[PDB]
């Protein structure tokens, strides 16, 4: 555990910059691949397209980032009906026994790269229906999850916190530098 | 005024209960609104008016929505 | 079941959001069974709390 | 050079059209056939009107025929063959070589274009599709146009009579 | 030679279209498409004849109209097959 | 001038208060809206809290974050 | 028209280079068994889309074809007005449009412009 | 508020104004005439044949200096 | 949904959760309403009539909405009674039945 | 207003047609002189080639 | 023909293609900004400076996501159809009336009708070849849509042509030197706006790509480049019919910036109709374009035939 720095210490530190991979990497090819990766992650963290999925009550909150108080289209985020035209599936609601192959098929038909936001307590770990017969204990055991939005109804502030943390995860996602070091 | 098909009781409201007027003035009014798109132009006018409104968006995370002191969030042990 | 664009036989399949709610209400206290009814009906909630 | 290329493409697409079992292969082959036939017809006339008219006709016709493809013989197997691809490629390269080594004055069409007509022709200086389409609406042959209006009305009456709309929709095993 | 260098080609393509029209195909709609192809090549040959003459190309739309009404007759016959049969197989129709 | 030229004057006042054209460009790049308001507070970690009641409720009080991030 | 052929071939070439550049720069992941399957709203299809489709507007399509070749005879008379007899041109034009109105209103009266159902 | 729509519209207004006005420069660089000769009518095409017969540049004009003194 | 988010803000003000309030309990309510909720609810209810007037000006009079809604899905009243309908689907078919008035 | 506009367009078209009619005789005179010269050249070349 | 021409025709056509493509990208930005402002919410503001490089975010992502290799499809016909859709949607833009001689299209209306008929051919080929039920339903809805609006689009065009007397769209400029044709043709300003939305598959006539009736229409199996070229083909069609609304109904001048301001305004109108009116059914579309639009087109064609005979005797 570390805390946020004091303003004198914060004035001592320099600016972080946009690039999470640093300014220089002591090679021309490494710098070129890092800047290409920065451009690619800027194009990917800008306008992730979530999927019209909406299993349950947490979905009603999902329209409160559609609703003009929070405005998910300001961030590039915009809903698409088909899973082929989507980067993100927001698994939000109760995942039951009949929806296990449905969610697995919709996730598998969605093309790479794939990031899944788990919104709500039922999608995280079953929640208030954890000890029931029909509810799958979270959506981790069927599909991978990158972001766990924790509130049962999350505030749309807390859902866009998960969306912005997904954007920061895509911003730190590195593939071309990995290709150079593989 | 258009007539009523079924007489309403006290304390009840009937929707889609008015008979369409068969006089020439109302038929010409609905005909002009048909071929000249009167309600379409009214809806376009309302929409163009709400283009000029102020947005209700808040600049997250610099601007955060209103809350209450009773708000339920992360559990904590005092 | 469609002949063209028009329907011939529309059969709804449900239970896709079946959570075993009533069997779970059988295992809780009435105060604990009260937040179930917020999750029966999704977009009217204080009505369901009023009914319970 | 372009006319001989259109000759070679029309020959190759006609060989392809004679060999296709599947209706959609015939539809795409006659799409590119009517494209090449529309360009070739244009070369012969002073103006480019009837190529455009024939293209609206043959795009208004096969638009309906695809609906009958999806209603009747929707499920039929495509079979690509290497022999047809090799034959079409060899004949196409052979006719492009033969068209390149040919004298193009002898192989050109003798039909007169808008610039092949002489300067002394005062009828060539008018608007380009006026005197060609004039006789549709002139006195000796307006009655043939009258006959065509009545013929199209009788055609529509025939279509309504022998496609009974009240018997229901059409499909396989109706 | 003159008949060979000019307009010998659409006779060959019309013969190929006629052989496509009468070939043993499973469906009637392939024969309708072969009819559309022989309309195209008859349009080519009629267009060569009407473009030797100067201002007689107005007839080239009338042939289009009679050919489209032929195609509409064939399409309505294809509808009327469904009123009696369940299919458009040429083997399914009566040989006598 | 009844069409909003005083709002252009307020925009120029916003530009001069931001610290220059380059500083206003940097503030408009970091914070997606350019706004004016009275400085209420400065939290230990270096963030600044502004409040202006002229705006819509929800945009009255905002935070400008620390310049080192 | 020779320039239109060359620029149409250039547009086709440019679009094929654009699609091949989209295919080359695409992410190359391994093909899963159920990734390639048709969507069908997340479940098994029960039927292929090559199953025969019911046509409820066959009469409307053939009337569309007949009316389109009727369109092919209207398009000349823009040019023909300045170069012909005015009397014959008006008799042909008003008689053409009135015969089309008789045919369209007669099939509206029969209800043949309504879909079979 | 509503003025932010105008960024993103003027770019559609400017860039679609590009392929006309640029040719109004790009003809003047090499043709010398900002309007290249139209070929809608047959007479304009025949007189274009006459200009391209007289000079290799059809947009170079033969004035009265061509005419000999007599 | 701008107004709907205002009402979930009201829900968060009275109970502490935006949607699932857990507020109405057996034996009354859990908590008293906070001070100043009257002015907020009153201002919202004053503006909501004009918001509904704008929404009805867009949706109700339009020919496309009428052609997409009218004479579509007609349910008879004896089918409504025999199939156990309740609420608006009873009230839309001419049956005068509201549970807030008959059994209050 | 369209009738007035059609009057203006007809005036411009009639002026262009008058310019065409006054330019054409010089062009057709040059055409027939070059046509007779090329016919003489073609008759000489056919006699030279087919000897 | 002079050599320099061919070079300048090639250069102007390529510059027009590039500018129409970048204007398609900024048209997506314009729709995503004002269509938000149709409602209360804002457009894209965070990415880039003020949302200006947001179509670059949308284009970098779609050119890098994984290409779908679908199972039951005919892939050799599935790969080629968006290429031909973008090819005809950019090939129709050669019909643009330039005051310089870009191309001497004497038959521009027939060229427009040919490319209009061919774009829906690419749509219905892409719908069939995906081998999905929603894709086939969107394709058949597109075929029913074009069978609905095609003859109505042609006859309405003829009425405008009668006011011109020629098929060359630059002759629209000489007949609009005193006033625009919006004064005369206001009922077909409404009717041509109705047809132009059915041409571009846009709301209220959005049956080829439905988000609630179907699932994305015929675009259900297209992803990461096929969807991109389909989407640019649709939006270039939107730009082309916005241009044709500015040519016929408004001033046909191209040396004024007011023409491109009007084209941006008609594109804003195209976004504006989508953000207000609900979608039809294509049953009601077929009952509209066959019994109302076609009858009104024939009747007002009779009105223009009589008016052109009346005008010709006075001249
Ligand atoms: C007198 C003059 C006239 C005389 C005419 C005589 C000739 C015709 C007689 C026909 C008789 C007949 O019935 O024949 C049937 C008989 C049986 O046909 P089949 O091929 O078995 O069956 C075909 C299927 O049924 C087909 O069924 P399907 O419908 O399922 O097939 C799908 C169909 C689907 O086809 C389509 O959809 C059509 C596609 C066309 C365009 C393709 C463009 C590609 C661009 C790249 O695919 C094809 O047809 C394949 C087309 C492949 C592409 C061709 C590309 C070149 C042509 C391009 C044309 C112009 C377009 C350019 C682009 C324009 C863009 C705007 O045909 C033959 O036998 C063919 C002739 C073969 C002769 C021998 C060939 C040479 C030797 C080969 C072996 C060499 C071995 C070497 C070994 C070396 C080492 C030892
Ligand atoms: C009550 O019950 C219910 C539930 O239970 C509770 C539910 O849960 C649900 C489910 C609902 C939810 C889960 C949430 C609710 C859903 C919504 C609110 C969705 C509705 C909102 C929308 C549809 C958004 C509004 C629409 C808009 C803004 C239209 C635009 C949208 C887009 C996606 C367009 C963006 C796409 C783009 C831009 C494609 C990208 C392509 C490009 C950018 C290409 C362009 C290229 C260039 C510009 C450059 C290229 C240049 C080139 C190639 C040449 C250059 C060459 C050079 C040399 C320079 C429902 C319905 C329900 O009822
Ligand atoms: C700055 C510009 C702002 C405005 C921009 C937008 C412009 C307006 C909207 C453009 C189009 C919007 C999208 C498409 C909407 C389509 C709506 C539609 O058609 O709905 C179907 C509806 C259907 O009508 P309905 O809604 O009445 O339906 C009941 C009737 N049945 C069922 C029988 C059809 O409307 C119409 O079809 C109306 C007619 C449209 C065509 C106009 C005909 C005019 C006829 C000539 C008038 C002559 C007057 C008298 C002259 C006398 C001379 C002596
Ligand atoms: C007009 C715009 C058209 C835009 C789409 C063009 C598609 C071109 C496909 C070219 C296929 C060439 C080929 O070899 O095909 C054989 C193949 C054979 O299938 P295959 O699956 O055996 O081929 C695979 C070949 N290997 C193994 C080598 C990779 O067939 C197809 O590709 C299907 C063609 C479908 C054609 C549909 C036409 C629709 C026409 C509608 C209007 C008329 C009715
Ligand atoms: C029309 C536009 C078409 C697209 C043009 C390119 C993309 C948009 C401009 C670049 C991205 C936005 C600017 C940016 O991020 O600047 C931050 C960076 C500087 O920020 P930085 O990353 O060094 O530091 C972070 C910022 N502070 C210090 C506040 C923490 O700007 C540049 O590097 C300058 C780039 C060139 C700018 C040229 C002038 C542009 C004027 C506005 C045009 C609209
Ligand atoms: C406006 C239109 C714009 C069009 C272009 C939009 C994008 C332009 C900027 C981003 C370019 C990204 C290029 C690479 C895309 C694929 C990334 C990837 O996964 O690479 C993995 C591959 C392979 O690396 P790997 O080992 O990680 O791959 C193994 C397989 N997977 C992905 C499953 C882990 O990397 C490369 O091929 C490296 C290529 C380097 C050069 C790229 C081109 C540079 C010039 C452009
Ligand atoms: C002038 C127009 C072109 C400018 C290109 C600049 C490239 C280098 C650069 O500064 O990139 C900025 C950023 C990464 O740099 P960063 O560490 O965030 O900030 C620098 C702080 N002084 O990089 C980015 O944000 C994206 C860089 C894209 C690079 C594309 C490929 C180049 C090779
Ligand atoms: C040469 C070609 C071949 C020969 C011609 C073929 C086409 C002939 C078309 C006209 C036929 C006329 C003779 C048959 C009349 C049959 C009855 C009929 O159509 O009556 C007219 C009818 C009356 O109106 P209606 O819709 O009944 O209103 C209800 C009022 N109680 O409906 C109407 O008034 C509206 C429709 C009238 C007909 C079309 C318009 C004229
Ligand atoms: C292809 C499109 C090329 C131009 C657009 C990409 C490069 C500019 C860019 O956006 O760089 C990323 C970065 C800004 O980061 P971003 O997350 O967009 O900002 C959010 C705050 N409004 O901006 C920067 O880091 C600025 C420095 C790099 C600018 C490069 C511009 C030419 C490339
Ligand atoms: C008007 C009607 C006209 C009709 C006729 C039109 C004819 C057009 C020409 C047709 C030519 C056909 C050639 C087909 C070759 C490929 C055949 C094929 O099917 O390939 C399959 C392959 C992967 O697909 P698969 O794994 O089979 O998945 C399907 C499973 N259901 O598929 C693929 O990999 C997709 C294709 C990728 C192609 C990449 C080519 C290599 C790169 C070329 C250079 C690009 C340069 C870019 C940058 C340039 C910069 C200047
Ligand atoms: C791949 C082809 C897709 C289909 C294109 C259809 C074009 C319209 C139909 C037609 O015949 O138009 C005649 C027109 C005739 O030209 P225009 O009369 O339009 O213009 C005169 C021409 C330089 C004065 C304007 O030709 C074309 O459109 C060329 C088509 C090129 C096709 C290239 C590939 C073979
Ligand atoms: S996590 Fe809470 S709000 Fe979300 S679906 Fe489950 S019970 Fe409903």
């Amino acid at each position: 555990q570390q805390t946020l720095p004091v303003a004198e210490v914060a004035q001592n530190l320099p600016k972080k910059g946009y690039s999470p991979f640093g300014t220089k990497q002591s090679s021309v090819a490494e710098w070129s691949l890092a800047r290409l990766d920065d451009l690619l992650n800027w194009g990917r963290k800008g306008s992730i397209w979530p999927l019209t999925f909406g299993l349950a009550c947490c979905a009603v909150e999902m329209m409160h980032i559609a609703a003009p108080r929070y405005d998910m289209d300001r961030y590039g985020v915009v809903f698409r009906a088909s899973p082929r035209q989507a980067d993100v599936i927001i698994v939000a609601g109760t995942l039951t026994n009949k929806m296990a192959p449905a969610l697995r098929k919709v996730y598998d038909q969605m093309p790479e790269p794939r990031w899944v936001i788990s919104m709500g307590s039922c999608a995280n770990g079953g929640g208030y229906y954890h000890y029931s017969y029909s509810v799958v204990r979270g959506c981790d055991r069927i599909i991978p999850v990158d972001i766990y939005v924790p509130g049962c109804p999350p505030t749309a502030e807390a859902l866009m916190y998960g969306v912005l943390q997904l954007q920061k995860k895509v911003k730190r996602m590195k593939t071309l530098q990995m290709w150079y070091r593989k | 005024e258009p007539k009523d098909i079924v007489e309403v009781p006290k304390g009840y409201v009937y929707v889609n209960n008015k008979e369409l007027s068969m006089e020439f003035a109302d038929i010409t009014d609905r005909a002009a609104s048909t071929m000249f798109f009167g309600e379409l132009l009214r809806g376009f006018a309302v929409t163009l008016a709400h283009i000029f409104k102020e947005p209700a968006t808040i600049n997250y995370p610099f601007e955060k929505g209103p809350l209450s002191p009773r708000f339920r969030g992360e559990h904590a042990l005092r | 079941e469609l002949d063209g664009e028009t329907v011939m036989r529309a059969d709804p399949h449900i239970g896709l959001l079946h959570r075993g709610t009533e069997k779970l209400i059988e295992y809780k206290t009435y105060t604990q069974a009260l937040p179930y009814f917020d999750r029966l009906d999704y977009v009217s909630m204080m009505c369901n709390e009023q009914c319970y | 050079m372009i006319q001989l290329m259109l000759y070679s493409l029309i020959i190759t697409t006609s060989i392809i059209f004679l060999n296709m079992i599947h209706p959609l292969a015939l539809g795409l082959t006659l799409l590119i056939q009517t494209i090449f036939v529309c360009l070739l017809t244009g070369l012969m006339t002073k103006s480019f009107w009837y190529s455009y008219i024939l293209f609206l006709i043959f795009l208004g016709g096969m638009l309906v025929l695809f609906i009958y493809v999806t209603s009747l013989a929707s499920n039929e197997m495509f079979n690509l063959s290497m022999k047809l691809t090799l034959f079409s490629s060899l004949i196409l390269i052979f006719m492009l070589i033969l068209s390149f080594i040919m004298d193009k004055t002898s192989s050109s069409l003798f039909l007169m274009n808008n610039d092949m007509q002489s300067i002394i022709n005062m009828n060539s200086y008018f608007m380009e599709n006026s005197l060609s389409l004039n006789k549709l609406y002139n006195f000796p042959t307006n009655f043939i146009t009258i006959l065509l209006m009545n013929y199209l009305l009788i055609t529509l009456i025939v279509i309504v009579k022998i496609t009974k709309l009240f018997k229901g929709p059409i499909r396989m095993m109706s | 030679m003159i008949m060979i260098l000019y307009w010998s080609l659409p006779m060959i393509l019309f013969i190929l279209g006629l052989f496509c029209f009468v070939s043993n195909r499973k469906h009637l709609l392939s024969m309708l498409l072969s009819l559309e192809f022989i309309v195209l090549m008859l349009f080519f040959m009629l267009f060569i004849y009407l473009n030797m003459l100067n201002y007689e190309s107005y007839f080239s739309m009338m042939f289009l109209t009679f050919s489209v009404c032929e195609g509409a007759l064939g399409l309505s016959i294809l509808v009327s097959m469904i009123r009696t049969h369940g299919n458009d197989y040429f083997q399914s129709f009566s040989i006598m | 001038k009844f069409l909003g030229i005083n709002r252009l004057t307020k925009l120029f006042q916003m530009v001069r208060e931001a610290g220059g054209l380059k500083q206003a460009y940097l503030k408009l790049y970091r914070n997606d809206d350019l706004k004016i308001g009275t400085l209420v507070g400065i939290d230990k970690y270096g963030n600044k809290y502004f409040e202006n009641p002229y705006y819509f409720y929800g945009r009255n009080r905002w935070i400008e974050f620390a310049p080192h991030v | 028209m020779f320039s239109i052929i060359f620029i149409a071939l250039l547009i086709l070439l440019i679009t094929t280079i654009v699609m091949f550049l989209a295919s080359i720069l695409s992410k190359k992941a391994l093909i899963d068994r159920e990734k390639s399957s048709p969507f069908e709203c997340g479940f098994d299809p029960k039927s292929s889309s090559r199953l025969p489709f019911s046509l409820r507007f066959f009469l409307i399509t053939i009337i569309f074809l007949i009316f389109d070749v009727e369109i092919a005879l209207i398009l000349p008379m823009i040019i023909i007005m300045k170069y012909s007899n005015i009397m014959i041109w008006t008799i042909t034009s008003i008689i053409f449009i009135l015969i089309l109105l008789i045919g369209l209103y007669h099939e509206w009266n029969q209800g043949m412009l309504n879909w079979s159902n | 508020m509503w003025f932010e729509i105008l960024p993103g519209a003027v770019i559609i207004t400017t860039l679609l104004s590009v392929p006309i006005y640029a040719m109004y420069g790009l003809d003047k660089l090499m043709i010398g005439n900002a309007f290249r000769r139209n070929m809608d009518e047959r007479f304009s095409r025949v007189m274009y044949q006459r200009d391209f017969r007289l000079t290799d540049n059809p947009y170079k004009m033969n004035g009265l200096e061509q005419i000999p003194d007599e | 949904f701008e107004e709907r988010e205002k009402m979930m803000e009201f829900y968060e003000r009275v109970s502490g959760a935006r949607m699932h309030a857990a507020y109405i309990r057996p034996g009354g309510v859990s908590l008293d309403m906070p001070l100043g909720l009257m002015d907020d609810i009153y201002e919202f209810a004053s503006k909501f009539a004009e918001r509904l007037d704008e929404v009805e000006d867009v949706l109700t009079t339009n020919r496309i909405w009428v052609q997409r809604t009218e004479d579509i899905g007609i349910v008879t009243a004896e089918e409504a009674l025999n199939y156990g309908f309740s609420g608006v689907m009873l009230r839309g078919s001419g049956i005068k039945w509201d549970l807030r008035k008959q059994q209050p | 207003i369209y009738y007035l506009t059609a009057k203006k367009v007809k005036r411009d078209e009639i002026e262009m047609r008058s310019a065409q009619n006054v330019i054409f005789p010089i062009l057709v005179a040059e055409r027939d002189r070059e046509f007779l010269r090329q016919l003489r050249r073609n008759r000489d070349e056919e006699a030279e080639l087919m000897k | 023909m002079f050599y320099m021409e061919f070079i300048l025709s090639l250069i102007g056509s390529l510059l027009l293609i590039i500018c129409v493509l970048v204007s398609v990208a900024f048209l997506t930005l314009l729709e995503r900004k004002v269509l938000g402002y149709i409602q209360i919410r804002k457009g894209p503001n965070k990415v880039g400076l003020m949302g200006i490089p947001q179509p670059f975010c949308d284009a970098i992502k779609l050119f890098t996501k994984e290409q779908t290799y679908p199972l039951l499809s005919n892939y050799l016909s599935y790969y080629i159809s968006p290429i031909f859709s973008l090819f005809l949607s950019l090939f129709v833009w050669m019909c643009m009336p330039f005051f310089v001689k870009l191309y001497s299209f004497n038959l521009g209306g027939l060229f427009f009708l040919c490319c209009t008929s061919l774009g829906v051919y690419t749509v219905m080929v892409a719908g069939w070849s995906s081998n999905s039920n929603y894709a086939l339903l969107g394709g058949l809805r597109a075929v029913a849509q074009t069978i609905s609006y095609e003859v109505s689009l042609a006859l309405i065009l003829l009425s405008f042509i009668f006011l011109i007397g020629s098929y060359n769209m630059i002759y629209f400029f000489f007949y609009q030197v005193y006033m625009w044709f919006l004064i005369i043709l206001f009922p077909m300003a409404l009717v041509w706006v109705s047809i132009s939305l059915a041409e571009t598959n846009r709301t209220p006539f959005d049956f080829a790509e439905g988000e609630s009736e179907l699932v994305s229409g015929f675009n259900v199996e297209y992803s990461s480049g096929g969807f991109a070229l389909i989407f640019m083909a649709e939006y270039a069609s939107i730009l082309f019919m916005s241009m044709l609304f500015c040519v016929i109904f408004l001033g046909c001048d191209v040396f004024n910036l007011l023409f491109y301001m009007k084209l941006t305004f008609i594109s804003f109108v195209f976004i504006w109709v989508r953000g207000t009116l609900p979608r039809f059914r294509y049953d009601k579309l077929m009952y509209l374009a066959w019994k109302c639009f076609l009858s009104f087109s024939l009747n007002y064609l009779l009105f223009f035939i009589g008016f052109k005979i009346l005008l010709f005797s006075l001249l």
